[PDB]
């Protein structure tokens, strides 16, 4: 559950309960890291 | 010339670069079908579902 | 088929279920509809 | 007039065409959602049931 | 042609004669009583905003 | 202003992603003056109010 | 937003062009003499330097 | 309610409405669900309530829990006898205390109408009433408020959470209320620091008597560089401070 700061772009592991804020920066925009999961593209 | 027999069409066509705009009018965001589908409690009738 | 003594509301109807519904918001917080909240209002001014 | 697929106010494109990115587009839809604790008894929270 | 500032004009001296109005029934409230009125707490802010 | 309190200042696009408000804080220089028919006068001033 | 790979209308590969003729450009050469160094004679891939934008470029002024 | 599945588990289909037999495809209930409703796809204070919070900006998340206590503690009537304004000013401290942004009775009262003492009252009342309870304030809370009202950097404002934090730990401010400390650490911070804040401007935002922000000063006074952060840049050498 890595969550990327829209200010300075830190990765930080956010729990559900915890609040959601990025943990140096102090921004309170946060982005879901992209899916592990792997998706194929048909080049069409 | 004819793409599907290659001859020459009889009629000279006009063809040349012409700016054309793609509209926000899609066919998937408008086609919709209902068949017996989620009617209303209160009014018994059709209703999105 | 009508009377004029049958013009004045010695008894009052009340509609089915049907009719008015229980409506459900925020969970199981059953929303009245507006006639049952009259029909209370009725009741409560019946009885008194 | 090359097939009959043009007519009143219709238009033939080109699928190779298409192949390539011709009048490709993306798009975007965002939805949003809240969580309210408004109510005692009542307290939404997002996580998978 | 009404643009932003003369509408917004339009609506803020609505919104200010709200409240002086309400600063006016606040402070006569205290000013009957017979104590002073604080002029932080007569002022509502939401009237404007 | 954040859950604490502290104020801030506002981008565009923060107001757009977190479906704020772009609003300026309103002040204005109120002075009070009281009279109480003792031939004294208070004059009071509340600097941005 | 960024140089197609072929042009539309034949499938002619355009996606390395788009560089030599900006270059070409800054080498004082009009945009018609640019196109025919490049090996552009149909109009069909003319059309595909000469009315590109290239997007990519500004946006890439904003940080990931 | 399967006809020839006496108790099973009927499952609800979106495509019609209905609840289906799980294993006999039975449709139970013709269009019953009502799928798009379900599946997503007293008064004086209130006002008297957001007038409060709107004067400190406060979040309306804070003024729901501030409503819900009022409702709460308007049913309880164990402090009838208070007024309504002061009841509200006390839910309003417990929620902003509850929600972990807790704010100073001083910072109530100078939104409020009432005195702190009422405030107070009101506030131990109502805590008995309800029968909850409010985690106690640590130094770290007032810390990104006081410093922010204050225009000192971010920097400046680590620095006096760290100082304030080290020393409730070192022991150094016995028993005194923390935002005393809190006021003492960011006048040291602020010394030390590029931007000077005076005692007089710390106890105006902190709303702490710079008499009190002396006397807890000069408990951390002697102790001033092992609670400084380690990697601290500044101007005014922290080996030199009134
Ligand atoms: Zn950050
Ligand atoms: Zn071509
Ligand atoms: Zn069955």
């Amino acid at each position: 559950m890595i969550y990327i700061c829209g200010e300075c772009h830190t990765e930080n592991e956010i729990k559900s309960r915890d609040p959601i804020r990025c943990r140096e920066c102090g921004y309170r925009i946060m982005y879901k890291k992209r899916t592990k999961r792997l998706v194929v593209f048909d080049a069409r | 010339y004819n793409g599907f027999t290659g001859r020459k069409i009889t009629s000279q066509i006009f063809i040349g670069p012409t700016y054309y705009q793609r509209l926000k009018h899609m066919v998937d965001d408008k086609i919709h079908s209902r068949a017996r589908g989620p009617i209303q409690i209160l009014n018994r009738q059709p209703m999105e579902g | 088929y009508a009377r004029p003594e049958w013009m004045i509301v010695t008894v009052l109807p009340v509609p089915p279920l049907s009719v008015r519904p229980a409506v459900v918001m925020q969970g199981s917080a059953r929303n009245q509809d507006d006639l049952t909240h009259k029909l209370a209002d009725i009741v409560k001014i019946n009885n008194q | 007039s090359y097939t009959g697929y043009n007519q009143e106010d219709s238009v033939i494109m080109n699928r190779s065409a298409v192949d390539r990115g011709f009048f490709r587009s993306v798009f975007y839809r965002s939805y949003k959602e809240q969580e309210s604790k408004k109510g005692f008894d009542q307290e939404e929270v997002f996580e998978k049931p | 042609l009404d643009l932003a500032g003369p509408l917004l004009a339009f609506l803020f001296r609505g919104m200010f004669k709200n409240l002086l109005k309400e600063v006016r029934i606040y402070a006569q409230k205290f000013i009957d009583r017979g104590k002073d009125f604080n002029l932080e707490l007569a002022i509502k802010t939401r009237i404007i905003s | 202003w954040e859950r604490d309190g502290a104020p801030s200042p506002m981008m565009p696009n923060e107001a757009r992603l977190r479906n704020l408000t772009y609003s300026a804080p309103l002040y204005v220089d109120i002075t009070k003056t009281v009279i109480k028919e003792g031939e004294e006068q208070l004059q009071t001033q509340h600097q941005k109010t | 937003m960024i140089i197609p790979v072929r042009c539309f209308t034949c499938g002619k590969i355009v996606g390395n062009k788009w560089e030599a003729y900006l270059g070409l450009l800054q080498a004082e050469y009009t945009e018609g003499d640019a196109l025919d160094a490049l090996g552009l004679k149909r109009y069909c891939c003319r059309r595909m330097l000469l009315a590109h934008v290239d997007l990519i470029e500004k946006l890439l002024n904003y940080a990931p | 309610t399967c006809p020839n599945h006496p108790d099973a588990i009927l499952v609800e289909d979106y495509r019609a409405g209905d609840m289906i037999c799980p294993e006999c495809g039975l449709v139970v209930g013709d269009r019953v669900i009502d799928v798009g409703s379900e599946w997503r796809t007293m008064m004086n204070a209130f006002k008297e309530i957001t007038t409060m919070a709107d004067r400190i900006n406060l979040p309306r998340n804070i003024v729901d829990r501030t409503n819900n206590l009022f409702k709460q503690v308007y049913e309880q009537k164990s402090l009838k006898g208070r007024a309504n304004d002061a009841i509200a000013s006390a839910c309003l401290y417990i929620a902003c205390r509850q929600e972990g942004v807790p704010r100073t009775f001083k910072e109530i009262c100078a939104v409020s109408r009432i005195s702190k003492k009422e405030i107070g009252r009101c506030f131990k009342l109502i805590l008995k009433a309800l029968e909850t309870s409010v985690d106690l304030i640590t130094t770290g809370d007032f810390m990104s408020r006081f410093c922010s009202n204050l225009c000192l950097p971010k920097q400046v404002q680590m620095a006096a959470t760290h100082i304030a934090r080290k020393a409730v730990e070192l022991d150094l401010v016995p028993g005194r209320s923390p935002i005393s400390v809190a006021a003492a650490a960011i006048y040291m911070a602020s010394q030390a620091s590029a931007e000077k804040r005076t005692q007089k401007e710390i106890g105006d935002i902190a709303g702490v008597a710079d008499v009190t922000i002396r006397q807890s000063y000069r408990l951390i006074y002697p102790r001033a560089p092992d609670l400084f952060p380690t990697d601290f840049k500044f101007d005014t050498p922290v080996d030199k401070l009134p």
